[PDB]
C-alpha cells in the first residue's frame, strides 16, 4: 500500500513544496510514478523514480528523493508557483509479468 | 521520458454490442519493441488485449459482447521498459429501460385504481408519474445481471377519460422512456 502526506499541504510561492509517498514495502523491481489531476480530473504524470534515479515529465523543478529508511520518497516541487496548486499522488508497479498498479489517496497543495 | 496518452476518455456502450478501449504512447518514446508490456486494470479478463497493435504505439482492449458489470473506471497502463504511465477510461454502461410493464388493479368499493409500471433496466431509474396529485411509491432491487428492476405504484380515483403516464428518468444517460396506462 502507498500513503502520500500531508493530505493537504500549504506553501508560499517560491517556497520549494515537500511531499511524502510512503510504500508499506519498497523493493527494487518498483517504479514509482507522481501523478497530478488535470483540469479533467485526469492523471497526468508528473516525475518517475527508477533504478535509482529520478525523470521529470516536463518541469524540471520536479524531482523525486528515495529516503534512508527505503521505503519512503520525498516528492519535491521546487521554487513553487502558484499554478502548481492542485491534487497530486503516487503510484507503484512492479517490473514482474501481471503486476498490479497501486496507487495512493490524493494530497493536495496549496500555493500561497 | 515516457507517457501514455488517452484519445477518448469515456465509453458509453449498450449491453450487448462491443467496445474498443484505448490509450496511447509515442513510439518515438518508447523506441525497444521488446520491453513494451499493456494491461487493463479496473477500479475496484473480460477484454483482450490487441498485442499486435502495441508497435503501433497503441493498447487497445476490445470486449466483443458488453455486459453492466464491465461499467466502471479502469487504469489502461503502458510499461516500457523501465518506465510506465497509465490513463484512466470510464465505461459507461446502459441498458435503456425500454420495456415497461404495466398493471391496473381495481380496488373494491373506493372507485379507485392501483397502477403499476415495472422495467430493468441499468444505471438506477427514478420514477415520475404526469400530471397527478397523489405521490407514487416506487421501489427496486438489483438482478444478477446487475441491472435494476425498478417498480412503481400509484393509487388514485382515475378523472374520468384520463390516462395516466409513468415516466422512468436515467439520468447517467440523461434518457426518459415511459409507458402510457388507460385506465379503461
Amino acid at each position: 500500500s502507498l500513503t502520500f502526506y500531508p493530505a493537504w499541504l500549504t506553501v508560499s510561492e517560491g517556497a520549494n513544496a515537500t511531499f511524502t509517498c510512503s510504500l508499506s514495502n519498497w523493493s527494487e523491481d518498483l517504479m514509482l510514478n507522481w501523478n497530478r489531476l488535470s483540469p479533467s480530473n485526469q492523471t497526468e504524470k508528473q516525475a518517475a523514480f527508477s533504478n535509482g534515479l529520478s525523470q521529470p515529465v516536463q518541469d524540471a523543478r520536479f524531482q523525486i528523493i528515495q529516503l534512508p529508511n527505503r521505503h519512503d520518497f520525498h516528492m519535491n516541487i521546487l521554487d513553487t508557483r502558484r499554478n502548481d496548486s492542485g491534487i497530486y499522488l503516487c503510484g507503484a508497479i512492479s517490473r514482474h509479468p501481471k503486476a498490479k498498479i497501486e496507487e495512493s489517496p490524493g494530497a493536495e497543495l496549496v500555493v500561497t | 521520458l515516457f507517457t501514455v496518452t488517452a484519445p477518448k476518455e469515456v465509453y458509453t456502450v449498450d449491453v450487448g454490442s462491443s467496445v474498443s478501449l484505448e490509450c496511447d504512447f509515442d513510439r518515438r518514446e518508447c523506441t525497444e519493441l521488446e520491453g513494451i508490456r499493456a494491461s487493463l486494470q479496473k477500479v475496484e479478463e473480460r477484454a483482450t488485449l490487441l498485442e499486435e497493435q502495441l508497435p503501433l504505439g497503441k493498447a487497445l482492449f476490445h470486449i466483443p459482447s458488453v455486459q453492466v458489470r464491465d461499467s466502471g473506471q479502469y487504469r489502461c497502463l503502458v510499461i516500457c521498459g523501465a518506465a510506465w504511465d497509465y490513463k484512466y477510461l470510464t465505461v459507461k454502461v446502459k441498458a435503456s429501460y425500454m420495456r415497461i410493464d404495466t398493471r391496473i388493479l381495481e380496488v373494491p368499493g373506493t372507485g379507485e385504481v392501483q397502477l403499476t409500471c415495472q422495467a430493468r433496466g441499468y444505471p438506477l431509474a427514478e420514477v415520475s408519474w404526469q400530471n397527478v396529485s397523489v405521490p407514487a411509491n416506487t421501489s427496486h432491487i438489483r438482478t444478477p445481471e446487475g441491472l435494476y428492476q425498478v417498480t412503481s405504484v400509484l393509487r388514485l380515483k382515475p378523472q374520468p377519460s384520463r390516462n395516466f403516464s409513468c415516466m422512468f428518468w436515467n439520468a447517467h444517460m440523461k434518457e426518459l422512456t415511459s409507458a402510457i396506462i388507460d385506465p379503461l
